[PDB]
């Protein structure tokens, strides 16, 4: 995916 | 009581780089 | 947004992401309206033809972005969302008339140089400022043409169309819960909303008060940026007793 990852907790 | 008020341009007293041009079409 | 230009830091703080999950990827833009309410097209969330049905859990809000792509720490805020209200007389079938929903957030969102909630019009100040000719602001994180995406916020100027000429560009009815913008094929410039900015807000400066007010949502386009088409957004003014009615029930 283009998108950066993103902090866990925000899953 | 403060929306629309942008921290980095009105609370600062600065114009961004296209407003003017939205202000000049309001007669 | 095509034909438009990368945002200023801040230009835009109201501007609101809505994030899908699994897959990572841009849904549309939004608005931010309050510390816990955000504003944006109801066929973001739910459009049949599309097979688009969003619940609560599948997206999240980001909010103070500037980079479409990048987790910008520090800066920007992701908040979940609590519950969705799609207006009950959203028009889906025909035409997307009040193409508007609402969505509260988990947690309040604090504030920032980069996170800033837009005004809502009032009757006084949609007559001031929804006249044709007047120029407005769109801004999103779409597509930056027809048929590709920016690395960061794009903006756009457009001026708002006589209702006659908005009628006469399309084949869909148009309600008076919707106006139009763009320029026409003459004026030498251009410029429009594109797959991505729906959702967002289209935003006009009171020369009044100096506050920005919300009085558009990004809704739809006869594809994008076309000569003698424009886009279509919902009339916020005309949907507020449905906006302040849900905020002051929930
Ligand atoms: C279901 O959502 C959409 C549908 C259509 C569609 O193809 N439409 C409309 C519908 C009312 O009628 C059917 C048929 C008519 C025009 O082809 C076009 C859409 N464009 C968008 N959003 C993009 C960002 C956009 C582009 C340019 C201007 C603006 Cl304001 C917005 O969402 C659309
Ligand atoms: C959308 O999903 C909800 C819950 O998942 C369901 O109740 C609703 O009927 C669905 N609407 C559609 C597919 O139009």
């Amino acid at each position: 995916g283009d998108f950066e990852e993103i902090p866990e907790e925000y899953l | 009581a403060d929306c629309g008020l942008r921290p980095l341009f009105e609370k600062k007293s600065l114009e961004d780089k296209t407003e003017r041009e939205l202000l000049e079409s309001y007669i | 947004i095509v034909e438009g230009s990368d945002a200023e830091i801040g230009m835009s703080p109201w501007q609101v992401m809505l994030f899908r999950k699994s897959p990572q990827e841009l849904l549309c833009g939004a608005s931010l309206i309050s510390d816990r309410w955000v504003l944006t097209a109801a066929h973001c969330l739910l459009y049949p033809p599309w097979d688009k049905n969003f619940t609560e859990n599948d997206l999240l809000v980001r909010i103070g972005k500037h980079s479409r792509t990048r987790y910008e720490r520090n800066i920007e805020k992701i908040s979940m969302l609590e519950k969705i209200y799609i207006h009950p007389r959203y028009n889906w079938r025909e035409n997307l008339d009040r193409d508007i929903a609402l969505m509260k957030l988990k947690k309040p969102v604090a504030f920032s140089d980069y996170i800033h909630p837009v005004c809502l019009p009032d009757r006084e100040t949609a007559a001031s400022l929804l006249q044709a000719g007047y120029k407005g602001r769109v801004t999103g994180w779409g597509n930056l043409k027809e048929t590709g995406q920016p690395s960061v916020l794009q903006v756009v100027n457009l001026p708002i169309v006589e209702r006659p000429v908005c009628k006469d560009s399309t084949r869909i009815r148009i309600t008076d819960n919707m106006f139009c913008a763009g320029y026409k094929p003459d004026e030498g410039k251009r410029g429009d909303a594109c797959e991505g900015d729906s959702g967002g807000p289209f935003v006009m400066k009171s020369p009044f008060n100096n506050r920005w007010y919300q009085m558009g949502i990004v809704s739809w386009g006869e594809g994008c940026d076309r000569d003698g088409k424009y886009g279509f957004y919902t009339h916020v003014f005309r949907l507020k007793k449905w906006i302040q009615k849900v905020i002051d029930q929930f």
